[PDB]
């Protein structure tokens, strides 16, 4: 059977005839990982709480959804106003 | 008790 | 935000203008998730590739479409 190491918390991830999936949910800690490529013009953002995030490649931030959480999170520099 | 073509709710 | 729970990759979706839909699209694992009952004579399937389908009530036997798929799902 084809594993996974999930990084959240290193417990494996069956992933048999899930190949065909973006992600995969780890059925410990109930995070999910990306196995296939963003969309295109997209990426994956983790945020610190642990939640998988997408993102347009130009976006400069994201907020984390979750409300015990609601991190925003900077991906990369900006211009000043 | 019949079968029938699955329609995806999407 | 109103939001719910994706029953696939848990993930939250956001609902906002969409509360007057059966189900919403996960734009993580990019599957359905419902947030009203299946209309009358209708219930939903989820099948193990993940795809929720919505058959008849007089249906036993579910047949998925998904290319990669095509399982054959009994509901009784
Ligand atoms: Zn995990
Ligand atoms: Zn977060
Ligand atoms: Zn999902
Ligand atoms: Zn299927």
């Amino acid at each position: 059977a084809p594993m996974i190491t999930c990084r959240v918390c290193q417990s494996l991830i069956n992933v048999e005839g899930k190949m065909h999936q973006h992600v995969v949910k780890c059925g410990v800690c109930n995070e999910a990982t990306p196995i296939k490529n963003a969309p295109p013009g997209k990426k994956y953002v983790r945020c610190p709480c642990n939640s998988l995030l997408i993102a347009k490649v130009t976006s400069q931030r994201i907020a984390c959804p979750r409300p015990y959480c609601k991190r925003i999170i900077n991906l990369g520099p900006v211009h000043p106003g | 008790g019949y079968t029938e073509q699955g329609q995806e709710a999407l």
